[PDB]
């Protein structure tokens, strides 16, 4: 993907064409009369006489300057942009490439697993290796499953039917288990919760 | 006394080119197409909603479409789904997979030094 | 047009002077394509649309006052309607890219993927799940069992539905409460106001209006006093623009942290304290305003507490 899109790089380019830009903007103002009777300071000095050239000389003072202010002011500025992005950049790599970051889109899209840093020019690129889910099913659920009169809940998980029996799974992977009463815990009656169904709970001590 | 801006697919691709008046009325300015970003003339309003590729504004685009001809559209903001709501059942997923991304941030700028004299 | 409009003289000795038209005209476009750029960061994370339900009643909760209300020729939530309805010489401002319909539309995609997918939506493909059990989902997430949720869901149900009524009519009341887009709007108001006086303003010269100088001065003096106006207005523009990358970058902030917010607690449930909200985070839905966003952040507060004894451990066997 890096070898054939070179606009996936863009972002750096951008920041060096930015900057070759404005230098070659302060270097073309120096092409410039600012009213004067010549850009070339020496010409001014050979054509009029001290008094006069006096004059000329403080007007392309006056725009030279203006430009060197300029452009010190769009390099502050795009300078501050530069320091929040190095700011950001930073941030991520502290929170991803040492530690595993549970910030939605932070890093990558999908739920975050880690990255590697890349040293670019004037940058830094990442790359974010997340897991994502692909394939999925459509499985009836409820709340709570209903047995001796109380109310189980999964302990770490959701309730899913597959059309004849109930079974509880993890929430990000599909992996049906028996339910028993080592996976759910018990609050309450089977009056309370809405939406409660009636399914069998296995007690694994009473086979021994 | 509005601005003029070419709409070009590119040296590359085409030399045809739409011309968009930013703020002037067609009638003071054929494929002639007055927009609320202004009067695009040169590009062949359709109907059918397409990605942007070239923005124009409010909600309007522009791109090379094929005979070839540049083509102006409202443009789509992305894929239609289902949501699918349900009060008693759960999409779970049964397999996955690995996916790697790239982010790309700017670092540092190029160290300059200008001698005012 | 600015410095020098309609005069040819001014023109021609505007050109004596380096490439500062064009690089003016260079950091005003590059502002208007960063604000587009914002807009999309913000409102555009989500590529596919999802459909607003059929039903507002979703396990007891009432969602009317935050989805798009189909009867009315805005396609707005009563929410995003109230807050549209609170917030209302060379000069050229270009239209956004993503109109209000557009934006609206992102943020009904949004709500609608929160509704039946929870945060599935924006870490992968959207897995419908219902209501009670996304909420039940974003309760453990803050250490409270699923058993709450469930033995409490009329109350929590009518809690919800009284505190987004509550919302409606505290953004009605306050004048204040979308201060933050008026003052964006009428800082930008007064830069333009300021810009377009300066016009006006002598700088010295024997005339403020170019066509006087033209008319009553020969060139030998007449371009003296357009060097003037041309000085005085070009350091205008200057100032405008400085003034505009300044701003322009305070709103990038702004938006970075919009689009931040909008993937952590829109797309996901956040445990960073205070980052959505007092509370812990529940859940979010974003509104669309005029030059911004607005975060409904829905969180859990304990409300009763009992004094009790505690100790460490149990010593028993
Ligand atoms: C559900 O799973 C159980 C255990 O694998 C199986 O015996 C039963 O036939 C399945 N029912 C359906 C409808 O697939
Ligand atoms: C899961 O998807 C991968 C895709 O690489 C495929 O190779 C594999 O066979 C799939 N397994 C199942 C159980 O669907
Ligand atoms: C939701 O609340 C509105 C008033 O805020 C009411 O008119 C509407 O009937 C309610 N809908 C449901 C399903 O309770």
């Amino acid at each position: 993907s890096l070898s054939s899109t070179p606009s996936a790089l863009g972002k750096l380019q951008d920041v060096v064409n930015q900057n070759a830009q404005a230098l070659n903007t302060l270097v073309k103002q120096l092409s410039s009369n600012f009213g004067a009777i010549s850009s070339v300071l020496n010409d001014i000095l050979s054509r009029l006489d001290p008094p006069e050239a006096e004059v000329q000389i403080d007007r392309l003072i006056t725009g030279r300057l203006q430009s060197l202010q300029t452009y010190v002011t769009q390099q502050l500025i795009r300078a501050a942009e530069i320091r929040a992005s190095a700011n950001l950049a930073a941030t991520k790599m502290s929170e991803c490439v040492l530690g595993q970051s549970k910030r939605v889109d932070f890093c990558g899209k999908g739920y975050h697993l880690m990255s590697f840093p890349q040293s670019a020019p004037h940058g830094v690129v990442f790359l974010h290796v997340t897991y994502v889910p692909a394939q999925e099913k459509n499985f009836t659920t409820a709340p709570a499953i209903c047995h001796d009169g109380k109310a189980h809940f999964p302990r770490e998980g959701v309730f899913v039917s597959n059309g004849t029996h109930w079974f509880v799974t993890q929430r990000n992977f599909y992996e049906p288990q028996i339910i028993t009463t080592d996976n759910t815990f018990v609050s309450g009656n089977c009056d309370v919760v809405i939406g409660i169904v009636n399914n069998t709970v296995y007690d694994p001590l009473q086979p021994e | 006394f509005g601005g003029v801006s070419v709409i070009t697919p590119g040296t590359n691709t085409s030399n045809q080119v739409a011309v968009l008046y930013q703020d002037v009325n067609c009638t003071e300015v054929s494929n002639v197409f007055q927009t609320r970003a202004g009067c695009l003339i040169g590009a062949e309003h359709v109907n059918n909603s397409y990605e942007c590729d070239i923005p124009i504004g409010a909600g309007i685009c522009a791109s090379y479409q094929t005979s070839q001809s540049i083509i102006a559209y409202t443009m789509s903001l992305g894929a239609e789904n289902s949501c699918a709501y349900s009060n008693n059942s759960i999409a779970i997923p049964t397999n996955f997979t690995i996916s790697v991304t790239t982010e790309i941030l700017p670092v540092s700028m190029t160290k300059t030094s200008v001698d005012c004299t | 047009m600015y410095i020098c409009g309609d005069s040819t003289e001014c023109s021609n000795l505007l050109l004596q002077y380096g490439s500062f038209c064009t690089q003016l005209n260079r950091a005003l476009t590059g502002i208007a394509v960063e604000q587009d750029k914002n807009t999309q960061e913000v409102f555009a994370q989500v590529k596919q649309i999802y459909k607003t339900p059929p039903i507002k009643d979703f396990g007891g909760f009432n969602f009317s006052q935050i989805l798009p209300d189909p009867s009315k020729p805005s396609k707005r939530s009563p929410i995003e309607d109230l807050l549209f309805n609170k917030v209302t010489n060379g000069l050229t401002v270009l239209p956004p890219l993503l109109t209000d319909e557009m934006i609206a539309q992102y943020t009904s995609a949004l709500l609608a993927g929160t509704i039946c997918s929870g945060w599935t939506f924006g870490a992968g493909p959207a897995l419908q799940i219902p209501f009670p059990m996304q909420m039940a989902y974003r309760f453990n997430g803050i250490g409270v069992t699923q058993n709450v949720l469930y033995e409490n869901q009329k109350l929590i149900a009518n809690q919800f539905n009284s505190a987004i009524g509550k919302i409606q009519d505290s953004l009605s009341s306050t004048p204040s409460a979308l201060g933050k887009l008026q003052d964006v709007v009428n800082q930008n108001a007064q830069a333009l106001n300021t810009l377009v006086k300066q016009l006006s303003s002598n700088f010295g010269a024997i005339s403020s209006v170019l066509n006087d100088i033209l008319s009553r001065l020969d060139p030998p003096e007449a371009e003296v006093q357009i060097d003037r106006l041309i000085t005085g207005r070009l350091q205008s523009l200057q100032t405008y623009v400085t003034q505009q990358l300044i701003r322009a970058a305070e709103i990038r902030a702004s938006a970075n942290l919009a689009a931040t917010k909008m993937s952590e607690c829109v797309l996901g449930q956040s445990k960073r304290v205070d980052f959505c909200g007092k509370g812990y985070h529940l859940m979010s839905f974003p509104q669309s305003a005029p030059h911004g966003v607005v975060f409904l952040h829905v969180t859990y507060v304990p409300a009763q507490e009992k004094n009790f004894t505690t100790a460490p451990a149990i010593c028993h066997d």
